[PDB]
């Protein structure tokens, strides 16, 4: 009937209303450089956060009034709140005994027997229990995963892709298995054959790749600029020359200076045959020209858009112009 | 534990329906049928299981328009789930997210022959916690000396 | 203690110092060939 | 054929790939003892070289674990089955065999006061057991490494079959490039004992 | 087609290197479980 | 009299695809760095606490 | 005469009485170096290294400590008792009050080199480590009383146990 | 203080239990347990003789 929005996977992160509000509590009263002397982790309800043996004890243990906190607790999580939400606070206590405590959303396990409607001791694992427990659905985790950020400053990153499969593992731990997984049909639909659904499948899971790299990729050209420095892979070397190259250093050199995507600094021909006559020697690579090297002496953790924008020759016309300006 | 543990547990509140032709009472438990199993372990140690509390309708049971109670804030509701393409990555985790014996994953290494670009990556977070696993099995042995399996066993 | 008092000719010898390698190559020259001129520098 | 006088060996087409000693591999000829070989007939190893199976014969591969495998015995497999049967048969002669010493022993240490030279087990493998080796390839242990063998009782040392690796012999054979052939030392009065 | 008795039969004199008592994570590791050793008493091999 | 003595060699002598798993437990040296194993100093791994935390 | 119409290979019994053979001292002498290695199955085995006389008690108050030190879901130990058995004390005068019959009951394995004696075999995916296995067998080591180490699944590389 | 027969039995079970050469006897003294886990290598008194302890 009504579909909210066809688009290729842009449903990533919460609505900015309940997203705006994400983060006015989910935030990180900074750091203030102190030595921590402890770092406490309490669930506490909605706002029933109370001067007891839970809370009040571990102050009382150090001899603060933990009387106050709890209403400076729900000074912040009173409102804005279905009732019994149990939320984590990551209470942080100084050499001066000044706290500092950011409050989280649910433990995901929390979400997880919600989404499922479980209580306590219904779910397991099988190797413990012996069955699956109640079933679910990736789509299901893509929104449990949406609450659940490690910076709730940068909700963005990790991605949301790359922490549903945290979510999805812990679910299989406790015994939840998913339908796109685990099984041997995915989730029967009443629109199409199993190939028209298939094929309507290729190219999403594809198209979300351009999607997704250039989220990847995005993300690498705001990275701290020694991130995007160059770390030659070591698939290639075998474990003889990966050993031989431990013990002098030099050959470690050589291989980076020989298999290093050609910039502004190292179109210097000597420079890098000079490290080419000292692997021959070593009787190391010695087949692979420079390109075929390059392409397999890559940092593999660049994503396939950048990847090749320093891949020579792509990277070898415009080499020269890019330079240290002044 | 007990704490960290929900208490009251919303029920599954269908927003609206994912098709238009209503999947006929036949079909259903022909369909469901199938899904009263599913593997588990993957190997030869696959391990074909039961699941209990199946439900009972799949063509409505999450693929779209379903909510899902982990109803959070004061605004939100049970939040709707839009179709599939419409989140990112899911036909592509459908490949990746899965338990992966390293026995399964390196003989698609030594082979080059990855069905997904991304168990290159599921591979590393593999073996990058199995070396942690060690470099904390012998930065504790500096301390003393941890014998395994020593102590008793049982009961 | 040998190999102290005797070198490591000793213990570690394969006194075997007939044929370990020359049977090899006599089948290698049995390939060859042997023909006139090869009788010519013998003649 | 008389129920007192029976062949102490027969003629055996082996089918299956048996590791023992008395055993074969797939598809060749050999005089087994009669008490094995009777147990093989029955047990579907072997069959007895009928003129038809002296072409071909449908060995056994644990793949799929039943006699699909036609290993057909042309002149070029009959060169393979020899160096391969004349190869294991140099294993399992000093495998089996239990080569004996008799040696002279003053002082204490229960040590050999001339001790063992890998020429001096070249010179018992090929004295008792006529297995003729090269003694470049014997590898002692490492308690004599230094000092030759030099201790009575038990000995035992490696001996390096090195050329099985065309002959794919594997898993008939406990262990493809060693061997353990293994001494003795009984030690002796001058009146029996050498060196 | 050569077999060099060299390359893979090795007669090294190699020295019984002792569990090193000096690091502290080297002496657990080298703590090869066969110190029960203990029963090697010369008992009766063919009698009980 | 009958002796045995091996086959001339037609293949490499030591089984390439033909051997036999090691047969101990293949812990390698550098998995625990137990001893036998040299690394250049500027090479040092693996001190994310102690001399890692400040690479150089 | 000596060994035949065994009682499954535990001990002979003599062919025209059911009385078991009464063999020699050092018949089957243990004093070999066993050629024939052992091809285990169990995840980890406990392998005879050296020979001896052992009995069944001993082998027997070893399984109850190995048992001990095992998780008990997951890995099964595994004991094998096909072996022969030997006897004890059985001649006459040689027993004390003429009371041969409560001395030769006690029945001793003669095993040579190589014998597996246990296992620890698998259940499930789990999976061991040899410092998880010798610390396992490291109970029942100190009580039979010869001289034994552990060795992976497969066939034992007789190269490296010795 | 247990000798633990040979010397290759000797683990240090605590965190303050080390290794010491007292008298050419490697042994293990800890502070804390103090001959609750101490443990002496076997070997000859500190003070033996050729005649008497050979
Ligand atoms: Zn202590």
């Amino acid at each position: 009937p009504k579909t909210v929005n066809i688009e290729p996977g842009s449903n990533r992160f919460l609505d900015p209303n309940v997203e705006a509000k994400a983060k006015d509590i989910f935030a990180v009263p900074e750091f203030p450089n102190k030595a921590v002397l402890h770092n406490w982790r309490f669930f506490i309800k909605a706002g029933k956060a109370a001067t007891g043996p839970p809370v009040g004890q571990e102050f009382s243990k150090l001899g603060l009034k933990a009387m106050d906190f709890a209403k400076a607790f729900n000074d912040r999580t009173k409102p804005h709140f279905k009732d019994d939400i149990e939320l984590i606070v990551r209470i942080q206590v100084y050499f001066d005994k000044s706290y500092i405590f950011r409050i989280e959303p649910p433990p995901t396990a929390w979400f997880l027997l919600r989404a499922i409607r479980k209580k306590r001791g219904e779910t397991g694992p099988v190797v413990l229990r012996g069955n699956y427990c109640a079933y679910l659905t990736l789509e299901m985790c893509y929104e449990i995963a949406k609450m659940k950020q490690m910076s709730w400053g940068k909700v963005e990153y990790p991605p949301i892709e790359v922490r549903v499969r945290r979510v999805v593992g812990q679910a299989r731990r406790m015994g939840i298995a998913i339908i796109g997984i685990d099984t041997v049909h995915s989730s029967p639909v009443k629109g199409m054959t199993e190939k028209q659904y298939l094929e309507e499948s290729e190219k999403h899971r594809k198209v979300h790749m351009i999607q997704y790299e250039a989220l990847k990729a995005k993300e690498l050209e705001s990275a701290p600029l020694i991130e995007r420095l160059h770390r030659p892979n070591m698939a290639p070397l075998t474990n003889t020359q990966l050993e031989e190259g431990l013990k002098d250093a030099n050959l470690l050199n050589a291989l980076w200076k020989s298999s290093h995507p050609k910039s502004l600094f190292t179109q210097d021909t000597r420079d890098r045959e000079m490290a080419r006559r000292y692997l021959n020697t070593r009787g190391w690579f010695k087949e692979m020209t420079p390109e075929e090297m390059r392409v397999v002496f890559l940092n593999y953790r660049l994503p396939k858009q950048e990847d090749h924008q320093r891949q020579l020759n792509m990277t070898n016309g415009q080499a020269q112009s890019q330079a240290y300006w002044s | 534990k007990r704490s960290g543990k929900p208490s009251d547990l919303p029920d599954y509140k269908q927003v609206y329906l994912p098709y238009d032709t209503a999947p006929t009472k036949t079909e259903l438990d022909r369909e469901r049928r199938k899904f009263m199993h599913a593997y588990s372990g993957r190997m030869e140690h696959r391990k074909m299981v039961e699941v209990k509390d199946v439900p009972q309708n799949m063509y409505t049971y999450g693929k779209e328009g379903m909510s899902i109670p982990i109803s959070i804030f004061k605004d939100q509701a049970d939040p709707v789930i839009g179709p599939e393409w419409t989140y990112p990555g899911i036909f592509e985790n459908k490949i990746v997210a899965q338990h992966w014996y390293m026995e399964e994953l390196f003989d698609r290494e030594k082979s080059n022959t990855f069905e997904s670009p991304w168990q290159r990556q599921v591979l590393d977070n593999q073996v990058k916690r199995r070396l942690g696993k060690v470099a904390w099995r012998m930065s504790m042995l500096n301390i003393k000396t941890i014998d395994i399996f020593h102590k008793e066993r049982g009961a | 203690n040998l190999n102290k008092r005797y070198g490591a000719p000793y213990v570690a010898k394969g006194y075997a110092s007939l044929d370990p390698r020359c049977s090899l190559d006599a089948y290698s020259s049995f390939q060859q060939t042997v023909t006139s001129a090869d009788m010519k520098k013998a003649l | 054929m008389a129920p007192e006088l029976q062949l102490e060996y027969i003629p055996i087409i082996f089918t299956r790939t048996i590791l023992g000693p008395q055993g074969g591999f797939a598809g060749e000829e050999r005089l087994i003892k009669r008490e094995v070989a009777q147990k093989y007939m029955s047990e579907g190893n072997a069959v007895t070289p009928s003129a038809e199976f002296h072409q071909g014969v449908w060995c056994y591969n644990p793949d799929s674990e039943q006699y699909d495998r036609f290993v057909e015995r042309n002149a070029e497999f009959l060169d393979f089955a020899a160096r391969k049967r004349q190869w294991l048969d140099v294993y399992w002669r000093v495998n089996t065999g239990y080569l004996l010493f008799g040696r002279q022993s003053w002082g204490q240490g229960w040590l050999l006061n001339c001790p063992l030279r890998k020429k001096d087990i070249a010179q018992k493998l090929w004295e008792q057991y006529k297995v003729r080796v090269d003694p470049r390839l014997i590898e002692f242990r490492e308690k004599d490494r230094r000092t030759g063998i030099q201790d009575l009782g038990h000995n035992w040392c490696w001996l390096y079959l090195p050329g099985a690796e065309e002959l794919a012999i594997d898993r008939e054979v406990y262990d493809n490039k060693r061997v353990k052939v293994r001494m003795h030392i009984r030690k002796m009065s001058s009146y029996g004992a050498l060196y | 087609a050569t077999y060099d008795p060299a390359a893979f039969v090795s007669d090294d004199i190699k020295k019984d290197v002792r569990r090193p008592f000096w690091s502290r994570r080297r002496w657990a590791l080298s703590d090869n479980f066969m110190v029960p050793m203990s029963p090697k008493p010369k008992n009766t091999i063919k009698d009980e | 009299e009958r002796y045995y003595a091996l086959p001339h060699l037609r293949g490499p002598s030591m089984p390439v695809q033909l051997a036999q798993p090691s047969g101990k437990y293949p812990s390698g040296k550098f998995t625990q760095m137990m001893e036998d194993v040299a690394i250049h100093p500027l090479q040092k791994p693996d001190a994310r606490y102690k001399h890692n935390m400040y690479p150089a | 005469l000596r060994p035949s119409s065994l009682l499954r290979a535990y001990h002979y019994v003599h062919p025209k009485t059911g009385r078991p053979i009464r063999q020699y001292r050092k018949y089957g002498d243990p004093r070999f170096i066993n050629n024939e290695v052992a091809l285990i199955k169990g995840l980890f085995a406990l392998i005879t290294t050296d020979f001896g006389m052992v009995t069944q008690s001993q082998l027997e108050n070893a399984r109850l400590a190995i048992l001990r030190r095992m998780p008990r879901g997951s890995f099964a130990l595994t004991m094998h008792t096909d072996y022969e058995e030997f006897p004890v004390v059985q001649k006459s005068p040689e027993s004390r009050m003429g009371a041969g019959k409560s001395n030769i009951h006690h029945f001793a394995y003669k095993f040579t080199t190589g014998v597996p004696l246990f296992e620890i075999t698998a259940l499930s995916s789990r999976r061991l480590n040899q410092a998880e296995a010798e610390g396992i067998f490291l109970a029942g080591r100190s009580f039979i009383p010869l001289q034994t180490a552990v060795v992976p699944r497969g066939r034992v590389d007789e190269y490296h146990v010795f | 203080h247990p000798g633990l027969v040979p010397r290759d039995k000797l683990k240090l079970h605590c965190e303050f239990c080390r290794f010491h050469w007292v008298q050419d006897t490697l042994v293990v003294r800890c502070a804390a347990h103090p001959k609750e886990h101490n443990q002496r290598e076997i070997w000859l008194e500190p003070t033996w003789t050729w005649g008497k302890q050979q």
